[PDB]
């Protein structure tokens, strides 16, 4: 995808993440764990439901039209009727092919995008207290227990609390 | 066809409000008995052998 997160710096997806589309896995002094990120999951889901509802909206209603099958050869007028219908069908068939191609490229890129946005936001919370290991993981340079991990996950992490400890571990 | 070598050919004429129909013939007329009321709307016709369900 355009953002290089999914099937990118994130090497693969997690079959074991069964309660969300995006999330976190951690290891700390109290063990390891996993949690879905609700906001990113719902952002992707909301966009996909948006485009789906735009696509499946409002079939056209048509009533009396032209005949499209014929039991006798007639020449010119039938030729024209059949050509009009064939022409219409080829145009709609093209529209259908193109529509799904564009939508699907865009769906892959928007989900890749949501993954990348979550990664960037987390990095930004961590400030100088963590480093990007390049595989979608952050090495956090201070003791970070379950409540600390949860503060990162819920967006209330306070980097200043940990900054002295982290810098000492990173640079000295 | 059904015993017959002769035929009838069918024609039609639409008459608008305020207009008038005149029929003039000295033989061979298969006459109308009246008229069908014309409507506009969503009606159509389809050829199908599919059964009709509820
Ligand atoms: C975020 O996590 C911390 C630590 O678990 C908790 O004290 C706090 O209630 C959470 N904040 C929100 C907004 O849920």
């Amino acid at each position: 995808g355009l953002f290089g997160a999914i099937a990118g710096f994130i090497e693969n997806g997690w079959e074991g993440m069964i309660d969300g589309w995006y999330g976190f896995r951690h290891q700390n002094s109290e063990g390891t764990g996993q949690a879905a990120d609700l906001k990113s999951t719902q952002a992707a889901i909301d966009q996909i439901n948006g485009k789906l509802n735009r696509v499946i909206e409002k079939t056209n209603e048509k009533f009396h039209q032209i005949e499209k099958e014929f039991s006798e050869v007639e020449g010119r007028i039938q030729d024209l009727e059949k050509y009009v219908e064939d022409t219409k069908i080829d145009l709609w068939s093209y529209n259908a092919e193109l529509l799904v191609a564009l939508e699907n490229q865009h769906t892959i890129d928007l989900t890749d995008s949501e993954m990348n946005k979550l990664f960037e936001k987390t990095g930004r919370q961590l400030r100088e207290n963590a480093e990007d290991m390049g595989n979608g993981c952050f090495k956090i340079y201070h003791k970070c227990d379950n409540a600390c991990i949860e503060s990162i996950r819920n967006g209330t992490y306070d980097h200043d609390v940990y900054r002295d400890e982290a810098l000492n571990n990173r640079f000295q | 066809v059904r015993g017959l070598s002769s035929r009838i050919s069918i024609y039609w004429t639409i008459v608008k409000p305020g207009d008038v129909l005149v029929i003039n013939s000295n033989g061979n007329l298969i006459a109308p008995r009246g008229y069908f009321k014309m409507r506009t709307g969503k009606s159509s016709i389809m050829r199908s052998d599919a059964p009709i369900d509820t």
